[PDB]
């Protein structure tokens, strides 16, 4: 009938875009730096809303992984470069009996030009390698190093990601949302939960656990490449520990530039490990046993190994406490086949000399944390990846870092607003 | 310009092994996942397991466990580096593993199983 | 814009209950009423009730309101607009009077005065 | 009335929608609250917000409904745009429906309701001419 | 998990050559053409969608759990071993010659 | 009409130039499609923009022109300024030509225009009062 066109202005309707999303606080990442975090989080309900998720097409995943990454280098760019440190090193065995962490001196450069030093450190075996005794650090034929600053923090701080103004975050309150399809339950917020960026390997640590049951992931379950994602629903305690009581020696090197090296091991030589209740380990790989058999057939037998090969990083439990990087042998934790106290101990190494990530042009050089280490941490997650008829094992991986702030990102999605809307009905202007 | 490059044939005996190579050029070599494919006459194209550059991840083919390691050897400096080496080692070999060995690699780094580039082939013979 | 498929033509006798389904698709099922409508042989067509499957409230005729079970289940999520739902059928007291076929019925619009208005109906299921 | 809150009715008609339309006009621009990672992408941030929130009142300005929340004008309404009655519109579909379906015409429209503005401030410079 | 038929096709430069597979699992099938000699090659993947450098002549066509492959023309060169692919699996193969 | 594109009327009559307004509005501000040379230099193109077309509805809005394309007003055409004809000036010389010869008085009349309009609403303001 009588029908003309008339704009609207505050509509709700919004399309799938991509922004760069600003960080909220309450260290490495400077969370000091990020907008004070509003004690009031908004929250508010779409009801009647369904909305399509992927959170493997997902960017705030893509824009994280880059924005820890572009925090790492951000943070070491004052820090000490261990350059000099690539000279023939003197090595022995440190006083045992396996000899691992190994004694070396050098020939080291001082704060005068003209003069040298005969100074010595301790070095585990991973961070050196033999010329022919004589060895070297590990890096110098690859990269640089720049050492740690030891005044930044190794702690993961819970980082708020919140989209711009006219932009928008979507959550989804399914608690039984696997990762793609159409989330029923949608709710809108201004700012994502408090995410740690927490590096991980194998075992997501201290991440965020789900409601009702235990959930898995993996955007196509029956493509063998593609990293499993399994969500705990409870806490399986971890503790690790590095027993042995260090000391931090500082060597002048030059104007200002003093390396930390590790003087010498106070008391008792013992062996970094970690443990988790065997029972509290068996009745949650039953529980995700129990959803493997919803994709795989209520018959299969499912197995448990350990991983295949590949680098030291993927191979082994790695992660952080009290500020060194473990590497632990989950061999121990991956061994059960199903079919229808306690203390399970993984020796864990250590290692100084890291590249993270996985980029190839620089090392870090941590500095040897004072006294005795251990950390207490939940495992939340975990990172699967299986194996030709009707019996599926399954290993460990860790290949891609940025599929741990995914299994914290899988809630979200971004929008932005058009507020732009035209219809008609049955009004005209005057004259 | 993708291209796969690998190693001459070899003759092998019985309780022996193997070692070939598989030098790509032309793509990120961390960015997309190799394979390692035997062609025997007679049989069905037998998929090995594929690599990861990223960190190493790998992926063994049941048949073949405990027998087969794949490594990788990218180079570390940034002038031509664009190039990887995935090796690929079976040991214990029998007379049954005699067969052309192939690597190869998906379209797209996207999806893995669509081999659009092969390699010229390594002849062994047990 | 969407389907209403039932179940079959399941013939008992006097005394009995039966069961009718009405499967969804193509819309949005928790957006709109789901009225029920039957045309005996006896009398013309008769209003039965409708039930909101948001809102989970019925309102059904007092000429049914002890006889008929009227419920819903859930519906399955198929994109942001589209879904598959389900509601469900069954009498008390049944009689030969009874005999007809049956129908389900999505409701017309989502606001106004015409809500619950029987639109998109379903095929017809045969009774007794 | 409800305060269902920002976007409070994206699953609802496109008619109980339309009277709660200053609650995403507050928030499409927020508000207030050197170098570092987070401090040159915030302020990048910032300036997207106010360039995107510019063009949609600059749209609004050269269309005659610079401050209008809801606004009518003399566009009529072509049929091959939407030949949907209006109870079928407005007590019915979303919002979000409704810009599926418009999305190909949403260009010639704008384009009508330009023309119809200043060949009205036009016609009335010449009905303040004497 | 994949039966592939024929195991020969004896044809002539000029008829169509049409190979099916049959697969117990549902995924994204391909197919390769080997000639004597030479290194395999991509002709279809992802069940229709034709590769790059591919003659028109070459289509793949689905319906339910089987895919077939047909050549619009055969010359000298299409002769050869065919094989389909899903996942880590290849058929038997089909010299045609 | 012949859409001659922007400013395709600049060498044209302000006559004619006058009614094709909504071209050159919309081109103003363009629209929306990190740390390098152009990275830094196209950010401060962008906030630039927004500043200068902010001045420019700023003015307007000052003046009671805020929403509009072409605005008429009470200060009366002072012949200090241009004492030309109203048939030698729309029908002859361009907007270019126009403002060459306004470049003087251009300041005093923004200021005319201000005064103008606050002394209108206030007038308003009490014929409200009661
Ligand atoms: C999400 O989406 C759903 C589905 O579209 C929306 O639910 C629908 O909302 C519309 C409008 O809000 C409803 O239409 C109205 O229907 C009522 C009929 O309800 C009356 O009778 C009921 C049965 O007898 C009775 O339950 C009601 O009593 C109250 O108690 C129930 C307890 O469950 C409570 O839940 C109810 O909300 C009631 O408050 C009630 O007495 C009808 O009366 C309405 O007509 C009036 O209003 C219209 C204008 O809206 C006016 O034009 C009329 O003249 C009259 O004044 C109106 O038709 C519809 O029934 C709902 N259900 C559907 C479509 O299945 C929901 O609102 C959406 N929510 C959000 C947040 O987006
Ligand atoms: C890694 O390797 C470094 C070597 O590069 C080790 O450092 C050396 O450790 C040894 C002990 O293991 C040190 O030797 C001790 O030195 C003491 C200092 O005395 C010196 O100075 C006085 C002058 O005041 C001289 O008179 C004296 O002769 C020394 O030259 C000595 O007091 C110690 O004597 C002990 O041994 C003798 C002989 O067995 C006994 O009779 C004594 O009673 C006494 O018990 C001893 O000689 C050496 O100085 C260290 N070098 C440096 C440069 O510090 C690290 O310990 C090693 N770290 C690890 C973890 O393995
Ligand atoms: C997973 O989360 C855990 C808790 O959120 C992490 O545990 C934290 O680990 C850090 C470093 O490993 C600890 O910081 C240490 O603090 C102690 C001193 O703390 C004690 O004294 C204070 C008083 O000031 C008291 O408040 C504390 O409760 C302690 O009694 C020192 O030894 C060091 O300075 C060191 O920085 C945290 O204390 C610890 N938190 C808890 C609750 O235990 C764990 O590291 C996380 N895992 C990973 C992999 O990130
Ligand atoms: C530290 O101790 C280990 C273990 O005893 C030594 O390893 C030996 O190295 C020699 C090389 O000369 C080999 O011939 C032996 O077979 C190794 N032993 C074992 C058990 O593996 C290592 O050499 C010692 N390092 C130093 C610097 O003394
Ligand atoms: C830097 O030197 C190291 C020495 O350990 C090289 O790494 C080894 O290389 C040999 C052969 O080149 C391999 O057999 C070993 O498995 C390698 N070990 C490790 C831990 O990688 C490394 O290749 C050298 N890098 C460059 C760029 O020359
Ligand atoms: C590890 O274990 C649990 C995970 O649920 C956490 O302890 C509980 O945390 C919740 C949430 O703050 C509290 O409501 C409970 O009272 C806590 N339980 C106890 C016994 O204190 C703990 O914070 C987790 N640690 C992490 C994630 O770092
Ligand atoms: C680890 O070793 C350090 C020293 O190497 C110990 O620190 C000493 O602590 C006592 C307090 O009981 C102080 O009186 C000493 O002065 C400290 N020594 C130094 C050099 O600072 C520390 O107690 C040891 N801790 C453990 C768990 O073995
Ligand atoms: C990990 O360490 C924590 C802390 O030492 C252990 O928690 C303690 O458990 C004992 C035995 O039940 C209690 O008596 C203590 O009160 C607990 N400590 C605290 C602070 O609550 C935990 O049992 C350890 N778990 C494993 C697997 O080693
Ligand atoms: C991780 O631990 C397992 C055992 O818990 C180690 O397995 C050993 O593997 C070697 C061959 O690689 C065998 O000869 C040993 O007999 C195995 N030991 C046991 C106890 O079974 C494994 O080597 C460890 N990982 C690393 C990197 O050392
Ligand atoms: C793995 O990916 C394939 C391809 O996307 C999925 O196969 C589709 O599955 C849906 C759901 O049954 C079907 O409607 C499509 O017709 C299938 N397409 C193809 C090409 O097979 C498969 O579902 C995925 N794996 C799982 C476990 O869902
Ligand atoms: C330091 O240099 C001298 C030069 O004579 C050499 O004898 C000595 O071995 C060097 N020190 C080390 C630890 O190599
Ligand atoms: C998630 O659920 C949807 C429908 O509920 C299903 O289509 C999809 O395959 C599921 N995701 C996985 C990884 O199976
Ligand atoms: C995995 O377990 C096998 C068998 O115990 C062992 O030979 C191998 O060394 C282990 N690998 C790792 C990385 O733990
Ligand atoms: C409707 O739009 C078409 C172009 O899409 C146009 O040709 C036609 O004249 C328009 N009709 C009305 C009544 O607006
Ligand atoms: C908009 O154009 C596309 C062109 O591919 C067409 O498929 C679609 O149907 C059009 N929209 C409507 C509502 O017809
Ligand atoms: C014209 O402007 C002059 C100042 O340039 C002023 O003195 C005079 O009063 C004005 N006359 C009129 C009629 O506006
Ligand atoms: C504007 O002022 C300058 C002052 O040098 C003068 O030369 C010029 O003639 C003036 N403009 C007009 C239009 O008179």
């Amino acid at each position: 009938e009588n029908l003309w066109v008339t704009v609207y202005y505050g509509v709700p309707v919004w399309k799938d875009a991509e922004t760069t999303l600003f960080c909220a606080s309450d260290n490495v990442w400077a969370t000091h730096a990020c907008v004070p975090t509003d004690p009031n989080p908004q929250e508010i309900h779409l009801e009647n809303v369904t909305e399509e998720f992927n959170m493997w097409k997902n960017n705030m995943v893509e824009q994280m992984h880059t924005d820890i990454i572009s925090l790492w280098d951000q943070s070491l760019k004052p820090c000490v470069k261990l350059t000099p440190l690539c000279v023939t090193l003197q090595c022995t065995n440190v006083t045992n009996a396996r000899g691992e962490l190994k004694n070396c001196s050098f020939n080291m450069t001082t704060e005068l030009r003209d003069k040298k030093q005969k100074v010595y450190s301790l070095f585990y075996r991973l961070d050196v390698v033999q010329i022919n005794k004589e060895y070297r650090l590990i890096n110098c034929n690859t990269s640089a190093i720049t050492q740690a600053c030891p005044k930044v923090s190794f702690e993961p701080i819970p980082i708020h990601y919140c989209a711009p103004a006219g932009f928008a975050i979507l959550k989804c309150k399914d608690k039984k949302f696997n990762g793609t399809g159409p989330c029923p339950s949608v709710s809108t917020v201004q700012c994502t939960h408090g995410i740690k960026p927490v590096v991980s390997t194998q075992l997501l640590l201290n991440g965020s656990l789900a409601e009702e049951e235990v959930m898995i992931r993996s955007e196509n379950i029956t493509n063998n490449a593609k990293n499993i994602l399994v969500q705990f629903n409870t806490p399986v305690q971890i503790n690790c520990t590095r027993p042995n009581n260090n000391t931090r020696k500082s060597i002048r090197i030059g104007p200002g530039q003093a390396f930390y090296a590790t003087g010498d091991i106070i008391g008792d030589i013992r062996q970094a490990h970690c443990n988790v209740s065997k029972a509290t380990w068996n009745e949650t790989l039953g529980k995700v046993v129990k959803q493997l058999r919803k994709h795989f057939g209520n018959n299969t037998i499912i197995r448990f190994a350990n991983s295949s090969g590949g680098d030291l990083e993927v191979t082994t439990h790695s992660f952080n406490c009290g500020g060194e990087f473990f590497y632990c042998n989950t061999s121990g934790l991956f061994n059960s086949t199903w079919i229808s106290n306690d203390s399970i101990t993984l020796p864990c190494r250590i290692k100084q000399i890291i590249n993270m990530w996985q980029r190839i042009g620089q090392a870090m050089y941590a500095p040897p944390i004072q006294g005795v280490i251990r950390c207490v941490s939940n495992i939340t997650g975990l990172i699967l990846t299986r194996d030709n008829s009707t019996t599926e094992t399954f290993r460990p991986g860790g290949g891609d870092m940025r599929d741990n702030w995914r299994s914290e990102l899988y809630k979200y999605k971004v929008v932005k607003i058009e507020p732009l809307g035209v219809a008609p009905t049955r009004c005209k202007r005057r004259v | 310009q993708v291209q796969l490059v690998q190693s001459g044939g070899q003759m092998k005996k019985p309780g022996e092994s193997m070692r070939i190579s598989c030098r790509a050029s032309g793509y990120e070599f961390i960015d997309c996942t190799l394979n390692w494919i035997r062609l025997a006459p007679g049989k069905r194209p037998e998929w090995m397991g594929w690599l990861k550059p990223r960190g190493g991840a790998v992926n063994y083919a049941r048949p073949l466990q405990g027998r087969v390691t794949m490594t990788r050897q990218l180079s570390q400096d940034p002038d031509d580096p664009d190039w990887g080496t995935a090796f690929l080692e079976l040991r214990s070999l029998t007379v049954d593993d005699t067969a052309v060995y192939f690597c190869t690699r998906g379209k797209n780094c996207d999806y893995n199983w669509d081999f659009e580039h092969w390699g010229r082939g390594t002849p062994v013979i047990v | 814009q969407g389907q209403l498929v039932q179940s079959g033509a399941t013939t008992t006798k006097p005394g009995s209950s039966v069961k009718i389904s009405c499967k969804t698709s193509g819309y949005r099922f928790n957006f709109y009423h789901i009225n029920w409508i039957r045309q005996t042989a006896g009398r013309g067509p008769e209003w039965m009730g409708w039930i909101s499957p948001y809102s989970g409230d019925k309102n059904l005729a007092p000429a049914f309101q002890d006889r008929v079970n009227m419920t819903t289940d859930t519906e399955v999520p198929v994109t942001s607009f589209t879904s598959t739902g389900a509601a469900y059928m069954e009498i008390r007291n049944l009689t030969s009077d009874d005999t007809g076929t049956y129908f389900c019925a999505k409701g017309l619009l989502r606001d106004g005065s015409s809500t619950w208005l029987p639109y998109l109906w379903g095929q017809g299921t045969l009774l007794t | 009335a409800v305060f269902l809150g920002f976007l409070g009715a994206a699953g609802s008609t496109m008619g109980a929608a339309s009277m709660t339309l200053t609650v995403q006009a507050r928030n499409l621009l927020s508000g207030i609250v050197k170098l570092t990672v987070w401090g040159i992408k915030q302020l990048q941030a910032r300036v997207l917000a106010v360039e995107r929130y510019l063009r949609d009142q600059q749209l609004l300005g050269i269309w005659g409904c610079s401050g209008k929340l809801i606004c009518c004008t003399n566009v009529p309404w072509n049929s091959s745009w939407s030949n949907r009655n209006l109870s079928e519109i407005w007590d019915n579909m979303t919002w979000l429906q409704w810009d599926k379906e418009i999305s190909n015409y949403t260009q010639i429209i704008y384009g009508l309701l330009e023309e119809s503005q200043n060949q009205q401030e036009k016609n009335e410079q010449d009905l303040l001419a004497l | 998990v994949l039966t592939q038929s024929p195991g020969t096709l004896s044809l002539s430069p000029g008829e169509t050559a049409i190979i099916s597979c049959r697969t117990s699992q549902y995924g994204s099938l391909a197919w390769y053409q080997q000639r004597p000699g030479q290194a395999p090659r991509l002709v279809i993947y992802s069940g229709s969608t034709r590769a790059a450098g591919i003659p028109d002549r070459f289509s793949g066509s689905r319906w339910g759990p089987d895919y077939n492959l047909t050549i619009s023309n055969l010359e000298s060169g299409d002769f050869g071993v065919y094989y389909c692919q899903q996942y880590e699996f290849f058929g038997q193969g089909t010299k045609v010659q």
